[PDB]
Parts: structure tokens; C-alpha cells; sequence
């Protein structure tokens, strides 16, 4: 039975190829005692996270902390999927242009600390491509550390016209820590911070026009909501509801220079071979937490709408499930009987050595 | 599932990806 890991900067999702749904959830994390176990692992720090200091092993997408990281990945076969590693082929996910030596590291450290006997490393936008049922088209992957627009042809990235934003959901979630600030409600220390991200879950969209909605909530207070936190006390929150992710498509309004979503959404294309550009405009999929605003596929649509030649079909494709996309995707591929060719086998890396997972995957 | 397989068993090459030049 094949294992699928997906190792999120936020979250860790695991499980078993041909289920619908990750089995295990769990934050990304490792937590060690401020003050006299030596260190908790996921939901272990999360339950104990007032007295820890946390790390997060992975940033932006990118494993940083071989050392944390391999107790996520002990903590995800023991603990949480109670599994013996050696006795399951286990696909992993990566960042679109992870380097190299990161996933040769990857490679070695499930073959020789885990012993898998057979392993693949899939890149998370192609997974949540195939996951929609397609083999080409282009992802915007927002999560909670790195936004990347991937254009995909046939099951390949196309590395040329990849773009990564430094801007996503833990960002954003700063940012509404401070605009609540501004409004009066004083978010500013780590606990607090879950809190408002829970608020931006809650009750954070993205608005049609921007403009006509700061109008509306200037004239009126309909578009105001209130949250009861964790020990019923209430607040208010108006506009902050949609200038939040607005930062997305206006990145400006948290000092950075680089183009919203729509637009290196459309820079991307552009970057693309001529003849396949139309097949990219028809197949926009959206995946990752950070997509599950409101308002967000018909924003995409507008914006990309007017930037695209006047006659190009344009789609976004935006599942429900798309949070957990590049898992479910990895599940349906790693399940595929035609796949099964594709592994990296115990005998192919003794042979071959971590160089493999450049040939193989 | 049947959709993607399908596509995949049909994915072209490396190579004759670079053919059409798509694919560096
Ligand atoms: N309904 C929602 N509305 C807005 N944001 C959400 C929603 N649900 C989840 N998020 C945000 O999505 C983020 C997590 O998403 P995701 O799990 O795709 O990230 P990750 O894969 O762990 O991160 P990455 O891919 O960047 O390394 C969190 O920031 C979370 O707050
Ligand atoms: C509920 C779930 C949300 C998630 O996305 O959580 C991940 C992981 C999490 C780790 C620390 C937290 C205290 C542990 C559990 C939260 C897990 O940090 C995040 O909340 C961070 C901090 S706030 C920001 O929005 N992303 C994202
Ligand atoms: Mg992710």
C-alpha cells in the first residue's frame, strides 16, 4: 500500500494511495520547552504550544531543517499513520524548483533512515493538475509560505515560465493582524495570531471590484461581521474583511513591489510556447488554502479577462476539495497501475545512488 | 481517474517534448 505525503510549510498532509482524503492532518512544526520530552512534533507542539517554542521546518516550500524534518516524517509514519516505512513505497511532494540537492537529500533520507522500499518525489502544482483530471493547463498553488503559477503541457512544468510570490497565506494573515490593529482590536503576540487566522478563514473574501466594495462599506454597515473568540468576547470586522486578501492582487499593500496574482498569472502564458497559450487561459486551476476565498475564481476570471487577448476562452477552475488538491492528487497518481513503472526501488538507488530522483522523477 | 490515466499513458517524451519546442 503506498503512502502519500504532502510537507506543507503550514501543514503536513498524509495518507494512503486510493483514499479519497488525506488520513492524517497536522501542522508543520517542532517545539521545544522555553523553560526546565525534549521536543514536540505536530499536533504533540500544537497541543502544547503556550510552553514551546516553535519552528517550522519547512519555508516557502523548501525543507530548511533536515533534522526537524525528519522527526515530521517519523511523526507521520509512526504516530500518525502508524505505518512500518519499509513496508510501503512513499511518494513525497516538493515546491516547483526545488533545488536539486534538496530532493537528492530527500531521497537519501527515506531510503537510508526510513528504508522505504520504493519512493517518488511529485511536484505539488503538477498533482493538483492531475488531481482536476488534466495533464495540461496552469496552476496557481497559494498556500500558507509560497504562492507559485505553474504552467504545466502534458504532465511538465514548464520551468522557464514558473513564477513564485513570496506572498501567501501566513502573510496575509499578518497582514490582517494589522489592519485589525489600526481599526482597534490589538493583534500582536503568537497566540493571538492563530486567532486572526482563524478570522481570516472565517470571514475573509475577495471582493468583484475593489473600489465599489470599500464604497459599499463606507456607506453602510452590512458587509460587517462579527467573531466570538475563544473566551466569548466579540469584535467587528468591516473592510478588513476584503483588503486582506485584496494584498494577493495588490501586493502593495504590504510595501512589496512584485504583480498581483492576475497578472503573473498572465506573465506566466506569455513566457509559454505560442500554440499552447489558449490551452493554458481555458485550464487556470486553482489549489491550495490560500485560494479558498470567496470571490476569488470570479476576481481571477475579471482580471485575467481583461488582460488576455478579448477573444481568449478563459477558465478558472477552482474544486472544492483544493485545499487538500496536490494530496488528492498524489493519492489518485501513486494508485495508477501505469504508474507503477515510476517508482525509485530500493535496488535502483543502492545502484544509482540519490542522483536517481533526477532520472526517475 | 479513467480521464487521467489515459492522458498519461499518451504523455510524450523528454525529447520529443524539446521537439516541438516546448519543453527545453
Ligand atoms: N477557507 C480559507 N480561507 C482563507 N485561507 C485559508 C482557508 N483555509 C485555509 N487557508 C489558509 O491556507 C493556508 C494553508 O494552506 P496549504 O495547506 O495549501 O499550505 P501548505 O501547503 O502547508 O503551504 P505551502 O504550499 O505554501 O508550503 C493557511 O495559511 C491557511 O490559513
Ligand atoms: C488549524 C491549523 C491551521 C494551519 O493552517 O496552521 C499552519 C501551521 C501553524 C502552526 C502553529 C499552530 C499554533 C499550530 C496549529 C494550527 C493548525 O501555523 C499556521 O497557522 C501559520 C501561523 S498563522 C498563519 O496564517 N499560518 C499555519
Ligand atoms: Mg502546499
Amino acid at each position: 500500500t503506498a503512502l502519500v505525503c504532502d510537507n506543507g510549510s503550514g501543514l503536513v498532509k498524509a495518507g494512503f494511495a486510493g483514499d479519497d482524503a488525506p488520513r492524517a492532518v497536522f501542522p508543520s512544526i517542532v517545539a521545544r520547552p522555553r523553560h526546565q520530552k525534549d521536543s514536540y512534533v505536530g499536533d504533540e507542539a500544537q497541543s502544547k504550544r503556550g510552553i514551546l517554542t516553535l519552528k517550522y521546518p519547512i519555508e516557502h516550500g523548501i525543507i530548511t531543517n533536515w533534522d526537524d524534518m525528519e522527526k515530521i516524517w517519523h511523526h507521520t509514519f509512526y504516530n500518525e499513520l502508524r505505518v512500518a516505512p519499509e513496508e510501503h513505497p512513499t511518494l513525497l511532494t516538493e515546491a516547483p524548483l526545488n533545488p536539486k540537492a534538496n530532493r537528492e537529500k530527500m531521497t537519501q533520507i527515506m531510503f537510508e533512515t526510513f528504508n522505504v522500499p520504493a519512493m517518488y518525489v511529485a511536484i505539488q502544482a503538477v498533482l493538483s493538475l492531475y488531481a482536476s483530471g488534466r495533464t495540461t493547463g496552469i496552476v496557481l498553488d497559494s498556500g500558507d509560505g509560497v504562492t507559485h503559477n505553474v504552467p504545466i503541457y502534458e504532465g511538465y512544468a514548464l520551468p522557464h515560465a514558473i513564477m513564485r510570490l513570496d506572498l501567501a497565506g501566513r502573510d496575509l494573515t499578518d497582514y490582517l493582524m494589522k489592519i485589525l490593529t489600526e481599526r482597534g482590536y490589538s493583534f500582536v503576540t503568537t497566540a493571538e495570531r492563530e486567532i486572526v487566522r482563524d478570522i481570516k478563514e472565517k470571514l475573509c473574501y475577495v471582493a468583484l471590484d475593489f473600489e465599489n466594495e470599500m464604497a459599499t462599506a463606507a456607506s453602510s454597515s452590512s458587509l460587517e461581521k462579527s467573531y466570538e473568540l475563544p473566551d466569548g468576547q466579540v469584535i467587528t470586522i468591516g473592510n478588513e474583511r476584503f483588503r486582506c486578501p485584496e494584498t494577493l492582487f495588490q501586493p502593495s499593500f504590504i510595501g512589496m513591489e512584485s504583480a498581483g496574482i492576475h497578472e503573473t498569472t498572465y506573465n506566466s502564458i506569455m513566457k509559454c510556447d505560442i500554440d499552447i497559450r489558449k490551452d493554458l487561459y481555458a485550464n487556470n486551476v486553482m489549489s491550495g488554502g490560500t485560494t479558498m476565498y470567496p470571490g476569488i475564481a470570479d476576481r481571477m476570471q475579471k482580471e485575467i479577462t481583461a488582460l488576455a487577448p478579448s477573444t481568449m476562452k478563459i477558465k478558472i477552475i477552482a474544486p472544492p476539495e483544493r485545499k487538500y488538491s496536490v494530496w488528492i492528487g498524489g493519492s489518485i497518481l501513486a494508485s495508477l497501475s501505469t504508474f507503477q513503472q515510476m517508482w525509485i526501488t530500493k535496488q535502483e538507488y543502492d545502484e544509482a545512488g540519490p542522483s536517481i530522483v533526477h532520472r526517475k522523477c | 481517474k479513467d480521464s487521467l490515466a489515459i492522458k498519461l499513458s499518451n504523455r510524450p517524451s523528454k525529447r520529443e517534448l524539446e521537439e516541438k519546442n516546448i519543453l527545453p
